[PDB]
């Protein structure tokens, strides 16, 4: 069994997640609305939104509070396309093949994503990435605990403290593995196919941040851009 | 720099 | 009568208006919406959309293309709250005291403003500007000629050639007089109230960049402004 | 600086 420690690092962890993710999707009425490069306004409030909420998420991790300013910002720099991935697997349907948030208006397919500027060798990846990890059939504590591992990365540019965060991501590792083990009937393999989908997120996060680059060089598309999207996905140090 | 990244994350 | 040169500088800057103002206000539809700081979102979004009309507007403007492209920033930056506060005039309502697009959705009071951060010290002097100038009942032909000379006002922070923009706003001037004389019945004090209704605009913009700068220093506002606002409105170079 | 100013601007 699970000692307390780790019990405590589950609580706070699907607590904090609970705090930051809303099934009912009612704030996305507030964004400039879906038209069908025509998706780009409503999908980037739709990345700005889920990014405040990744901050927020962070913030309750247990020690990433404690980490410098600078180390804090950048994990979520290097992480935040990343989570925004994960996270986004709680609205994806199999079925639709789409991310569904509680409205036709608000059910992304993947040619919604090509009027927002991408294309297949991003769109398909990160479809096939959320068929995978959708089938994993997650326990939510364990669908928590990976973002957070994610977050907790030390292999990112700019990070500062790299014994400090691997110090973290290692408690972590131990409370999912020791949380498979205990909870998950069947979960023999499951450790090492979530470590397999970090490595897929590198992968598209490689493929995103080419595709970023090619929109924000061209200033009629940046414009329509937040400022939050542009500082975070930005290369500033 | 980072103007909105440091509020947010107080 | 006027001459030739002086008739095709009315036409250009009507066409110029008629092609960067709709009446029909649709675009409308697709800025955040309202919210009854609940209407930052939606008025960020209303003012970047007026921008980049005035942008189109100057481009229209004979000579205006033929500045520097410092010049043109220059001349924009100072003036486009300006020149929005000037266009502005033709959504005004006497009868509301409210600047109405098409909708009760669109339909912005006095009150809604105040829920974007400004306060009475703006939006009183802003709400009898436009009453005033609503009264002057001016032809198009002298409204489009004011914001062309309010545009082209050499005596802006930036401006370099101060005297080809001053011989650009000298012809404008001229324009208007004659043509103040010709066509307006009963306009003998018109320009007179118009020049002065320029002077009203420079304390209004004062008034805004105030406040505007206030805004701006806190980033969980500013963070809802657009880029092309903040490129605008703010303070580089 | 002026990344959008001077696009649109042409
Ligand atoms: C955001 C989430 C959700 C849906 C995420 C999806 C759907 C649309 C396309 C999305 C945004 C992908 C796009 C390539 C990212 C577009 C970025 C930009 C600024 C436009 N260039 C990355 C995640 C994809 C909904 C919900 O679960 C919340 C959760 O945070
Ligand atoms: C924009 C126009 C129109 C309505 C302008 C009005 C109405 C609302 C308050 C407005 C925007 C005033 C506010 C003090 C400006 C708010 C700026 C910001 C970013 C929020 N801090 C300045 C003009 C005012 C509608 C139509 O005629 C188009 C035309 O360009």
């Amino acid at each position: 069994m699970l000692s307390d420690e780790q019990m405590q690092i589950i609580n706070s962890l699907v607590e904090a997640h609970h705090k930051t993710y809303d099934d009912s999707y009612s704030d996305f009425v507030r964004f400039r609305p879906p038209v069908r490069l025509s998706m780009l306004p409503h999908l980037a409030d739709l990345v700005s939104y889920s990014i405040q909420k990744v901050i927020g998420f962070a913030k309750m991790i247990p020690g990433f509070r404690d980490l410098t300013a600078e180390d804090q910002i950048a994990l979520l720099k290097s992480s935040a396309i990343e989570i925004i991935m994960l996270r986004s697997n709680q609205s994806f349907s199999l079925e639709d093949m789409s991310w569904s948030c509680g409205g036709p208006d608000f059910k992304y397919c993947i040619n919604d994503v090509t009027k927002a500027g991408h294309t297949l060798e991003l769109l398909e990846p990160l479809v096939k990435f959320q068929v995978g990890l959708k089938k994993l059939k997650l326990h939510e504590e364990e669908h928590v605990l990976l973002m957070a591992i994610c977050l907790l990365s030390p292999d990112r540019p700019g990070v500062q403290d790299h014994v400090r965060i691997e110090a973290l991501q290692d408690r972590l590792c131990d409370v999912l593995q020791a949380y498979i083990r205990i909870q998950h009937p069947g979960g023999r393999l499951l450790y090492a196919k979530m470590i397999q989908k970090l490595a897929d997120l590198r992968s598209l996060n490689e493929e995103h941040s080419k595709q970023y680059r090619s929109l924000s060089f061209q200033p009629e598309h940046s414009m329509q851009l937040t400022p939050l999207v542009l500082e975070v996905f930005g290369s500033e140090v | 720099r980072h103007k909105i990244l440091h509020r947010l994350l107080q």
